[PDB]
């Protein structure tokens, strides 16, 4: 789960 | 659906958010009343300089704070502003580090040329040469910025793609051209400027000793001592946000779970805090060890009240 920010 | 969102506690919120109104007030009001007091044989120029950090400082200041707190410490998703706005903010941001870090290793220089060669220190850089100077390190800012207006952008990550509520303003491009450009902003804008501003403020305090019409180095220590603070606090405040943002894509996929996602925001409250710290540090630095420009500026701020 790879951050969008 | 509805993943999107992040695991982050309200009492946190409302701190960083507190801390955020702080910033923006005494970030906001110190670098205002300060280039409304800039308004001389020597110090035009470094006024000149200080005139484009603190203008840089407005800019993060009134500018990405309000984009900060609301969508990416409150809202999270989905993005609501406009394209123009997510390539916008990212541009400014990076445009306003590039003018900042130029501005920085620019008065180490000419501050050195002031101290060991005086006999160059005025014919150098004539004020209208001056305000070139600084257009010129605006305009190569935005050269430099412009892979944001590319590399961020708009996906919606719903899953489907089709949910309103996953549209997020993110980076559009592949992860190695990523890995490329943040590479690219953390060597230019972090890395070498700061170690040639170190450099050249480490020369000058050497050579300032050396050296030692009394009275004159006793400014321009004071401006030495100036220059050291704004130095250390810049790097210091900026060191972890380059690394989060190398954090951000040095670590893989299946790497990536909810614990250091989490930490990630955290992690990103904080290092976005003290960027702002490092907005807002400036006037401060400038009113404590100058004196002047404190009794000018309360002078100034007695005027408008």
């Amino acid at each position: 789960r790879r951050p969008y920010i | 659906n509805s993943d999107l969102d992040v695991n982050t506690d309200i009492y946190s919120k409302v701190l960083v958010t507190a801390i955020y109104l702080a910033l923006f007030v005494v970030g906001t009001v110190g670098n205002g009343v300060t280039l409304f007091t800039l308004a001389q044989s020597l110090q035009s120029r470094v006024d000149y300089y200080l005139g484009s950090l603190a203008l840089s400082d407005l800019l993060i200041l009134l500018f990405a704070l309000p984009v900060d707190l609301y969508n990416f410490i409150w809202v999270h998703h989905p993005w609501a502003f406009g394209d123009a706005g997510c390539k916008g903010y990212y541009f400014l941001r990076e445009a306003c580090t590039y003018a900042t870090a130029l501005n920085v290793v620019s008065l180490s220089v000419e501050l050195y040329l002031a101290i060991c060669h005086p006999f160059k220190a005025k014919t150098l850089m004539s004020r209208s040469r001056t305000k070139k100077f600084i257009s010129a390190i605006w305009l190569a800012s935005a050269l430099l910025a412009i892979p944001m207006l590319f590399t961020m952008g708009l996906q919606n990550l719903s899953g489907d793609g089709t949910h309103p509520g996953g549209l997020v303003c993110t980076p559009i491009v592949d992860t190695a051209t990523l890995r490329v450009v943040i590479q690219l902003n953390t060597f230019m804008s972090f890395l070498f400027p700061m170690l040639v501003a170190s450099i050249l403020n480490t020369v000058a305090a050497r050579r300032l000793t050396v050296m030692v019409e009394p009275g004159r180095v006793q400014a321009l220590r004071r401006g030495v001592l100036v220059l050291r603070a704004v130095v250390i606090a810049f790097v210091v405040c900026w060191l972890p946000y380059h690394v989060r943002r190398l954090m951000f894509v040095y670590i893989s996929d299946e790497q990536w779970t909810t614990a250091l996602f989490d930490f990630y925001h955290y992690f990103y409250m904080l290092s976005n805090a003290l960027v702002y710290v490092s907005a807002a540090i400036n006037p401060i630095l400038y009113n404590l060890v100058s004196a002047n420009f404190r009794q000018v500026f309360l002078s100034t701020l007695a005027c408008l009240c």
